[PDB]
């Protein structure tokens, strides 16, 4: 995250850490007790599944508080319609191996209905996005959780404001122009989220594109409203053998 | 009352019936009051709501 500011401990409490042999991946969104939001393209280049763990309840990467809880990852699927490497259907559904406990640390953000998401929460003009990615382009990765306040562009209005992959109906745009805040690699995963009387719902996911808080773009962010019947229909179906699981879209 | 317009009244999730007719829905976790709009916590920890800054308030 750039240009953003650290996320008090606890006010973030759905943030997941996606770690490969100890080392940062990616980002995540806790949406209930075993499962997890993240972008597909994080998992692009994994070798040995069985090295991916979630953390939840993290926040200062550099000690250890006792908040976090840590989980193997039983399962990751992807749509069926992702290419790797690429932007459209930057979407991935994580089952962890065992429940997270919920604690004041420890509390997952609302999957939204499509028809409310799509509705209502499409027109809350600011969302947050938060993550442990570069606090700078070309720059090192940040010790606290950061968080940072973005406003979303219809997608007509990103084409026009925009000065590279195409923006898609699964996708959306948000955040500035003018290379001052944005969400950044190892933020990829990480939830873009939005409040409505008084509660918080998953809208977006933080996806990739062409640099981090570059002069003319926007961030690219999955449109989740697009995977809510597909999420949920995920949920409710029984885990299979290997991690990996590529699974029909719609 | 319709869903699309100021989401029906509903806190929450909105269901347009045949007619003039109008139902709102909570999260799991959460509970429709009498009011036919508002959800209110049935447990610990709902779903997108911030333990320290709800105590903070509380
Ligand atoms: O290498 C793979 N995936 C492996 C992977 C794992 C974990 C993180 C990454 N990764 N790299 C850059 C970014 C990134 C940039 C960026 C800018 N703004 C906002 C968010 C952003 N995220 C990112 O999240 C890639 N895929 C791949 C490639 C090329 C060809 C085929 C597949
Ligand atoms: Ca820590
Ligand atoms: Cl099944
Ligand atoms: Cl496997």
């Amino acid at each position: 995250i750039v240009g953003g500011k650290v996320c008090p401990k606890g006010e973030c409490p759905w943030q997941v850490l996606l770690l490969v042999n100890g080392a940062q991946l990616c980002g995540g969104t806790l949406i209930n007790t075993i499962w997890v939001v993240s972008a597909a393209h994080c998992f692009d280049k994994i070798k040995n599944w069985r090295n991916l763990i979630a953390v939840l309840g993290e926040h200062d990467l550099s000690e250890h508080d006792g908040d976090e809880q840590s989980r193997r990852v039983a399962q990751v699927i992807i749509p069926s319609t992702y290419v790797p490497g690429t932007t459209n259907h930057d979407i991935a559904l994580l089952r962890l191996h065992q429940p997270v406990v919920l604690t004041d640390h420890v509390v997952p953000l609302c999957l939204p209905e499509r028809t409310f998401s799509e509705r209502t929460l499409a027109f809350v003009r600011f969302s947050l996005v938060s993550g442990w990615g570069q606090l700078l382009d070309r720059g090192a990765t940040a010790l606290e959780l950061m968080v940072l306040n973005v406003p979303r562009l219809m997608t007509q209005d990103c084409l026009q404001q925009s000065r590279s992959p195409n923006i898609t109906e699964y996708m959306f745009c948000a955040g500035y122009s003018d290379g001052s805040k944005d969400s950044c690699k190892g933020d990829s995963g990480g939830p873009h989220a939005t409040h409505y009387r008084g509660t918080w719902y998953l809208t977006g996911i933080v996806s990739w594109g062409q640099g981090c808080a570059t002069v003319g773009h926007f961030g690219v962010y999955t449109r989740v409203s697009q995977y809510i019947e597909w999420l949920q229909k995920l949920m409710r179906s029984e885990p299979r053998p290997g991690v990996l699981l590529r699974a029909p879209f719609p | 009352l319709i869903c699309v317009n100021e989401n029906g009244g509903c806190e929450q999730y909105c269901s347009d019936h045949t007619g003039t007719k109008r139902s709102c829905r909570c999260h799991e976790g959460y509970s429709l009051l009498a009011d036919g709009v508002s959800c209110t916590p049935t447990v610990e920890y709902p779903c997108g709501k911030i333990p320290i800054l709800e105590k903070r308030n509380a």
